[PDB]
């Protein structure tokens, strides 16, 4: 499967940046996160970034903090989440599904059992939050053996050694950390995969900035995740608003 | 690319977010210089000496040991500064991030000690100190949280997870992910990603250091065993260190077993814990079957780190130290009996530490053994618990 | 007859029932040949040194002097095992009592800090230890209480008189008309009739004479002046007997002038006192128009001794020693700024003399001074005191 | 004034021991207190010994700390005691009356005005509880510029040298400690005043001992103070209860 590399030569065939929502998986309940999901992709997401509620997100803030809390609520486990993975490809064929992964999840019952398990749902990428590319290699090695893409975030300030490091480790995309020209240029003559902006991306002009900078698209997390929190007593406004936003952001990459 | 290396056999590590890495990188650059200078030596020496109170005294408890063959020495961590051992090591970090301009603390706590000995150190030192505190934590901790007030710190209740050190420990990491140019995170034990578990052993290295000068001078020999109690693991790799390549000494690390390791409500995740990824490191921890982080229960709430410092799980693995545990009650016994006999107030996570030389020398008393308990600090801050068990209890 | 001098000047003295006299010539035979013997001075040194932990610090206090002509040293008797210099005499009384052969020790104590003191002794020397304690203060010292109790002392309430330390004093001597064959009285500051003002100040001395070695070393020096509170008298005659010959050294002692001298409500006895006969001495003391002994007012309850040690008097009669008083919002302040500004939580006992050399400071801040404050106890205990003030001033 | 030394003679004259109680002053109230005093006298107390409240009696065991604190409870000061002094003084011209002191009331507004006071009021002697004979020189002194008897405690225990002291420096009489035969001899022998029995003398066959062994009498202290407690409630019962047991001990004295 080549779900990241097919959407990017669509996207550029079509003058377009991807917009690609975050959400956490059964973020409020099972049922609800499946519609979400079901929504984010009717309402135009190119690809998806879904979290899978982890007990100590230490590189999250308090808006994923929370929607991991709702989550556990709910009483949604790591297995039910793959349960989930599994029914959103078979709805979605195309559509490239990455991970956001902590270590501690990946490493439980066998690095080499979770990848397995992720080429099996018909994941596409993960994200390992809290394993930096010094030590990424077993991450890597593994997904890249069960055809997954290691995506890699690169900071705001990383010297010249990080950006190829990057640029060799990762496939997929780049994860583009906001918090600019120098990285994307550098990024594009290392080979690198091709960068997406995402932290604090929460407006369309910032998703059309992105693109004009040069960035294939934009990673929107918490802004999707505010909409849940906000509409949580209201289930059909939830997806209405949800809706709305998503085709707002979409929009906007179209150049 | 590191310095150091940043494992432990096949323990340690550096897992945290790449945003972090150039923070942990730096302080390792700086820890390395700081080790090569002199003055920064004869800086932190002085603190010790003057300010902390080094050396401690080793007291050789001969009412407690009567009519066996074991002579037992308690290395007297509980009278430095602050009234623990975690003094040592503050002062030297603080002086680290002197060292790299820094004017600002993050320090994470769960009963507090730690809290209040970042907060002396930065006072001293002149450091703007914040401290992250679980909410149940700040709930339970009154004294210490008044005592880090009263100090100048800023106490900042930590609500996310479970409001416990586990969550405190996460919050103090994203704060310094986006400060550390000005802040310095003073980390609490000896454990977390590289370099701290390697910085911790090194400012606590004079523990060890100390006793063996003082057992060859009182007794001529090096000990049989030294035992200290294992919450993070500072103490008692401060206390191990310097006999690491003296083989002929056991190292003993006590961990708690709370209400007994069959009930699991313990905090013993070296020995009854599984290997995982997490606060920056590979090392055994408490967890569920899918891989959820959880608590680890002791009596002594100092004693509550989930995990455990990956020199430790390495020590432990090659066979170079034994690690065992001490329930809520030996424990509470071993406090009551060092208050009776020897008029000392143990703190109750040393308690455990001197709860196991009490089963070695119970069990065995016609065995020559010449032990040392790491008394990692006081308890006056146990009283109450020790009076309000021994109230529910009837006694 | 004695072979000591009971009297300092005029003050001083045996005023005992005849009935105790020999219990008092007993004890001072006992303590003229301890002072001779080098085997005992090397088992009290001992105890010192590796139970006590003693010598302890001198430490620096850069951050409060900042920008005077002020250099403040504290003597650390915080650092002391028990938190407060009052271990140390207690180590020697207990030795006392051995030599003699009794197996039973008798103290009073108010707040509960000599009590604490001379459980641990008892606990450590294997001597039968009962406190007396004023029933009203058994009420207010809950901590201290327990902490005697879990050292195997047996802790008597005292309902006579006010029920306080004038009373449970009293009945310690009740006690010990009838038992000296057996009981030693460790009496718990250095007043009370001969021998316990000159054992208690020998059995203290060790502080000032620490102290003028370390500023000599640290200086080059002797001190401008040595300044240490005064309740009864112990810790500031423990600083001050080693540079009583050194005549440029100034000595200045400080008592409670609680809401203040004019208010009534206070503990100064010697400036502010009438010499009385009482508790076996002539000396100042706070006593009704008509004789009757009155009680101490102080936020610092270790300060409630209602009289003083007759060398304090005497020191000041000839004009040797200076003596002050500081106030309780004085002491607050003082107390605050330490834990701010140094990251030592001073006892509100200390903090007193502390106010006095941050008055001698603020006052005169282009003078030339190197002082020494003794610091002779810890604070932890006066942490909530200091919060429900914090408290009910808003703040 | 030779108050003890014309009762002494009578006594000897008449083949009889002193008996002598102990009570505070003012206990339970000064107008009570009085009414006590007379019936003491009226049944057949030979001498007093009277108490002044004071604030420590770490002399005194349970039952008179009590007295005390009745005493003060009932607002009684030394200055109440000594206008009680003269109105007794007043009413029975020669029973020996003493005083027992502790050191500060004497010492208070001076030692020498003390005594002088003690001589305009009648009293004949005063034992000054906590100062022992190595320390009475200014207090012996100025009783006996003052025609007061100094007493002192003669313990159960005391060396050569104290008898020695006590015969010289006592007058009126030697308060012997209970708490025996070489005492009394050797006290006789150095000439000292005659020698009063005291501490724990609670029962008839007490007062004939202590004359049998060659005491001049007995000071029963406690036992009387311990009717006045037993009998608050009732003031006409305490007086009957304190006549009956006086004249009980006294007739004991009667060898
Ligand atoms: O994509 C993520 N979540 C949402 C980001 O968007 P926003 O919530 O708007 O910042 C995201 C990605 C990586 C991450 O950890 C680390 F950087 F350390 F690898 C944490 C969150
Ligand atoms: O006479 C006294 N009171 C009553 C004694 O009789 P009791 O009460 O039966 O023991 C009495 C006499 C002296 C004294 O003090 C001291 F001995 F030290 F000088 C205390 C009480
Ligand atoms: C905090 C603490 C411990 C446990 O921490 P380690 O890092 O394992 O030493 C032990 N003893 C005392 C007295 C403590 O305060
Ligand atoms: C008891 C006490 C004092 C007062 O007693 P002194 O005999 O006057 O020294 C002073 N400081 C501390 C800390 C105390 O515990
Ligand atoms: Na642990
Ligand atoms: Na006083």
């Amino acid at each position: 499967m080549e779900r990241y590399e097919n959407l990017f030569a669509q996207l550029n065939d079509r003058r377009e940046g991807a917009f690609v929502p975050f959400v956490t998986l059964g973020d409020p309940g099972i049922e609800q996160s499946l519609k979400i999901i079901d929504t984010l992709i009717d309402a135009g997401a190119d690809a998806l970034e879904l979290g899978v509620p982890f007990s100590d997100p230490l590189a999250d803030g308090p808006t994923i903090q929370n929607a991991n809390l709702r989550a556990f609520a709910a009483g949604v486990t790591p297995a039910q989440c793959f349960e989930m993975l599994a029914l959103i490809r078979e709805k979605h064929p195309t559509i490239p599904i990455g991970l956001l992964m902590y270590a501690n999840l990946v490493f439980n019952n066998g690095i080499d059992a979770f990848y397995a398990r992720c080429e099996q749902v018909g994941v596409d990428s993960v994200l390992v939050a809290d394993v930096p590319v010094e030590e990424s290699a077993p991450f890597r090695q593994a997904a890249l053996r069960h055809n997954i893409a290691p995506i890699f975030i690169c900071p705001p300030n990383a010297d010249d050694d990080l950006l190829r490091q990057v640029a060799s480790y990762g496939r997929g995309y780049t994860y583009l950390l906001s918090r600019l020209h120098h990285l994307i240029e550098k990024l594009k003559e290392y080979h690198a995969a091709p960068a997406l902006q995402g932290f604090g991306i929460s407006s369309p002009e910032q998703v059309s900035a992105a693109v004009r900078a040069g960035a294939a698209g934009a990673i929107s997390g918490s802004a999707i995740v505010k909409i849940i929190e906000k509409n949580l007593a209201s289930p059909k406004q939830m997806l209405a608003e949800l809706r709305s936003f998503v085709s707002a952001m979409k929009a906007a990459s179209r150049a | 690319t590191t310095l150091l290396n940043p494992y432990f056999g096949e323990f340690g590590g550096m897992y945290v977010p790449q945003i972090l890495m150039p923070a942990l990188n730096q302080l390792e650059e700086a820890f390395v210089s700081a080790q090569k200078d002199p003055e920064f030596q004869a800086q932190f020496a002085d603190l010790l000496k003057n300010y902390a109170g080094r050396p401690t005294a080793l007291t050789k408890c001969q009412n407690i040991t009567a009519g066996t063959r074991t002579t037992l020495y308690l290395k007297r961590e509980d009278l430095l500064h602050g009234g623990a051992h975690k003094t040592n090591q503050v002062l030297g970090q603080a002086l680290l991030a002197k060292r790299m301009g820094k004017s600002e603390i993050i320090a994470e706590t769960g009963a507090g000690q730690h809290g209040v000995a970042s907060a002396l150190a930065s006072a001293l030192l002149g450091l703007k100190c914040r401290i992250y505190m679980g909410a149940k934590d700040v709930e339970r901790q009154s004294p210490n949280v008044f005592r880090m007030r009263l100090m100048g710190a800023e106490v900042i209740p930590v609500h996310s997870g479970s409001a416990t050190l586990k969550d405190a420990c996460n919050e103090a990491l994203r704060d310094w992910s986006g400060s550390y140019e000005t802040a310095h995170y003073m980390l609490g034990t000896a454990a977390g990603p590289h370099p701290y578990p390697t910085i911790v052993r090194e400012f606590q290295r004079m523990i060890g250091e100390e006793t063996k000068a003082q057992i060859l001078d009182k007794e001529g020999r090096l000990p049989d065993a030294v035992i200290a109690c294992v919450g993070g693991g500072s103490n008692a790799i401060g206390m191990f260190a310097d006999f690491i390549n003296d083989t002929s000494v056991g190292l003993i690390g006590v961990e708690p077993g709370g209400h007994g390791i069959e009930t699991g409500e313990h905090g013993a995740p070296l020995k009854h814990g599984r290997v995982g990824i997490y606060f920056g490191m590979k090392a055994p921890m408490m967890q569920t079957a899918d891989g959820q982080i959880e608590e680890s229960y002791s009596i002594s709430a100092g004693l509550d780190f989930p995990s455990v410092g990956p020199q430790h799980a390495y020590l432990n693995s090659i066979g170079r130290a034994d690690y065992v545990s001490i329930t809520d009650d030996e424990a509470l016994e071993a406090f009551k009996t060092l208050c009776r006999h020897e008029g000392i107030i143990p703190a109750l996570e040393s308690s455990h530490a001197l709860a196991h030389a009490l089963k070695m020398m119970r069990e065995q008393p016609e065995k020559e053994q010449l032990l040392v308990v790491n008394l990692s600090g006081r308890g006056d801050k146990d009283i109450f618990t020790v009076h309000d068990i021994l109230k529910a209890r009837g006694e």
